C-alpha cells in the first residue's frame, strides 16, 4: 500500500486501495501520468488534452525533446502563461540556456537545426538534439568549424 | 576589521595556520607555544568549517620565513585574533599546523565502491544531470550552469551518494537540497566563474564509501602537468547517454598557455579555467560529467583541483575538456559557508 513498484524496467503506483493508478496522480507534489491501457509510467512524447508533454518513467522532464513535429521547448510550472510543470510551452524568436545547452526557436515555437542565421550571427544547431554546438573545433559536414561559447561561429577564413 | 584583520588562511600542502598582519601586510603563521586545542577550534570555526575539527600538532618549520603571530594568555577573554602579535622568534621551534576536517582518503573501466567516495549524482525529475563533490557534510561543489535560471528553485535537485548504479538510485532515496548558491559574477555567456553551492538539507553520513574531498590550500605548486583522475557517470561511447555504471579515467593537466593556444581554444580559457586532457585520446569526461570532480594526489592527500565546465568532442581530443579553478573560488566559498553559520 502506498508505494510504487518497478517490475522488469516497468513502474507502478498503488494507492491505499492496493490498486495500480491510472492517469494524472500527485504523489509527493509531483505528479506521474500512466497509460490507461496497461498502467505503465508513461514514456516519450504524449499529447495530452491540448497540453504536451515528454515523459520518461511516467514523470514529464524538462528541457528541450523531439516530438512529432520538431522540438518543444518543455518547461517548468508558471514559467508561462499558468503553463503546468512541464507543459510545452509558446517560445518564439528568442534563444533558450539550458543545462549550457543553447537552444534558438523560430516563430513556430519549434527548435531550429543546422545552420541559422540570427541577428548577424551565424549558428549551426545539432539535428539529433538541436544544441548550438559551441567552445572549440567541430567537424561539421566534413570541413572544420570554430564557435564561441556563446555558440556564435569564427570565421577564421 | 573583519575583512582583513581577522582572516586566517590554512597554508600549504601542510595545513600550516596562518593568520593577516594589517600592520605589516601580510600572512604570518603561529607560534606552537601557548597553543592547545581550544584555539585550534576557534580557529577552524572561523573559517567556515563550523563545529569540524580533525587535527592540530607542531611541525617544524619548513616555509623559511622568519616572522610570527605570537599568542598572548594575559589578555582576558577577549577576541582569539585581538591576542595574536608579532614576534622575530619563539623559543618552541615549532609552527602550527590545523586541519579542520577529515578529508582526500579513499580506499584502496567502472571503479569500485569506496574508490570515489565523494562524488555525488544531481537528480532533476528523476534523472541524472549533473554532478557533485563533497567538501563538508552538508555542502556539495558543482557547476553554475547546472543551477541557473529555469532551473534554480532548490526544490528541483535532489543528491545521491555512494550509490554506483544509475539504476539503483530509487526515486524518494536522494538528499534534498536546501538551497542553490551560484557565484554573482558567473556570466551566462562565458560561463566564467562557472561554481555553485548547493547545501543540503541533512548532514551528509560519512563513511567508507562517502568521505569529503580536501580543498586546494594556497601554496600547492602544481606541476606542469600532473597525473589527475576524472570520475562521473557518462558514456565512454560518443552518441551516447548517462552511463549505467559510474567510470574513472586518468588525466593530465595541460598547461593554459597550450590550452589557450589557436589550435585548440584561441582564448577561451580565463584565469578561473583549467584544461585536463589525455595524449592519444581515449579518455576524458563526457555528458553527466559536468558538475563533476577532478581530483590529484599529492603529498598523500587526494585534492579537488576544480569541476567540469564545457568540452568540444569529449574523448576526442586535440579539443579536450575545461574546469573551473576550485583554488581561486576557494575564498568565497569560504564565506558562503561561514555566512550560512
Amino acid at each position: 500500500q502506498n508505494k510504487f513498484l518497478i517490475f522488469n524496467e516497468d513502474v507502478y503506483y498503488f494507492d491505499s486501495s492496493s490498486k495500480a493508478v491510472t492517469g494524472w496522480r500527485t504523489i509527493d507534489d509531483h505528479r506521474f501520468y500512466f497509460e490507461p491501457n496497461t498502467g505503465i509510467g508513461a514514456n516519450g512524447y504524449k499529447t495530452l488534452d491540448g497540453k504536451n508533454f515528454y515523459f520518461r518513467n511516467g514523470l514529464p522532464q524538462f528541457g528541450v525533446f523531439k516530438g512529432p513535429d520538431g522540438f518543444e521547448y518543455f518547461a517548468p510550472a508558471n514559467t508561462h502563461n499558468n503553463n503546468e510543470e512541464g507543459q510545452s510551452i509558446t517560445y518564439q524568436n528568442k534563444f533558450l540556456v539550458f543545462l549550457g545547452n543553447r537552444y534558438y526557436f523560430d516563430s513556430s515555437s519549434k527548435a531550429v537545426t543546422g545552420w541559422q542565421t540570427i541577428n548577424g550571427n551565424t549558428y549551426y544547431f545539432m539535428p539529433d538534439t538541436a544544441i548550438a554546438a559551441a567552445g572549440g573545433f567541430f567537424t561539421i559536414d566534413g570541413a572544420i568549424y570554430f564557435f564561441g561559447i556563446d555558440g556564435v561561429k569564427q570565421p577564421g577564413i | 576589521g573583519e575583512d582583513e584583520n581577522r582572516c586566517v588562511r590554512l597554508y600549504g600542502p601542510n595545513f600550516i595556520l596562518q593568520v593577516y598582519s594589517s600592520q605589516r601586510k601580510s600572512w604570518h603563521p603561529v607560534c606552537q607555544d601557548d597553543w592547545n586545542e581550544n584555539y585550534g577550534r576557534a580557529a577552524c570555526r572561523d573559517m567556515g568549517y563550523k563545529n569540524n575539527f580533525y587535527s592540530s600538532q607542531g611541525i617544524v618549520d619548513d616555509s623559511g620565513s622568519t616572522s610570527f603571530m605570537k599568542l598572548n594568555t594575559s589578555a582576558g577573554n577577549v577576541d582569539i585574533y585581538k591576542k595574536l602579535y608579532h614576534s622575530d622568534a619563539c623559543s618552541s621551534k615549532a609552527v602550527v599546523s590545523l586541519r579542520c576536517i577529515a578529508c582526500g582518503v579513499n580506499l584502496n573501466e567502472s571503479a569500485l565502491p569506496g574508490a570515489w567516495p565523494w562524488q555525488v549524482s544531481l537528480h532533476v525529475q528523476n534523472v541524472h544531470v549533473c554532478g557533485g563533490s563533497i567538501i563538508t557534510p552538508e555542502w556539495i561543489v558543482t557547476a553554475a550552469h547546472c543551477v541557473e535560471k529555469p532551473l534554480n528553485n532548490p526544490w528541483h535537485w535532489t543528491a545521491f551518494a555512494g550509490i554506483l548504479r544509475q539504476s539503483f538510485m530509487f526515486y524518494g532515496a536522494g538528499y534534498q537540497v536546501e538551497k542553490v548558491i551560484s557565484h554573482p559574477n558567473y556570466d551566462s555567456k562565458t560561463k566564467n566563474n562557472d561554481i555553485a553551492l548547493m547545501k543540503l538539507q541533512k548532514p551528509l553520513t560519512f563513511n567508507d564509501l562517502v568521505k569529503p574531498v580536501c580543498l586546494p590550500n594556497p601554496g600547492m605548486m602544481l606541476q606542469p602537468e600532473q597525473l589527475c583522475w576524472i570520475s562521473g557517470w557518462g558514456a565512454t561511447e560518443e552518441k551516447g547517454k548517462t552511463s549505467e555504471v559510474l567510470n574513472a579515467a586518468k588525466v593530465l593537466l595541460i598547461e593554459t598557455q597550450r590550452c589557450n593556444s589557436r589550435y585548440v581554444y584561441d582564448n577561451l580559457i580565463t584565469p578561473a579555467m583549467i584544461c585536463a586532457g589525455f595524449l592519444q585520446g581515449n579518455v576524458d569526461s563526457c555528458q553527466g560529467d559536468s558538475g563533476g570532480p577532478l581530483v590529484t594526489s599529492k603529498n598523500n592527500i587526494w585534492w579537488l583541483i576544480g569541476d567540469t565546465s564545457w568540452g568540444s568532442g569529449c574523448a576526442k581530443a586535440y579539443r579536450p575538456g575545461v574546469y573551473g579553478n576550485v583554488m581561486v573560488f576557494t575564498d568565497w566559498i569560504y564565506r558562503q559557508m561561514r555566512a550560512d553559520g
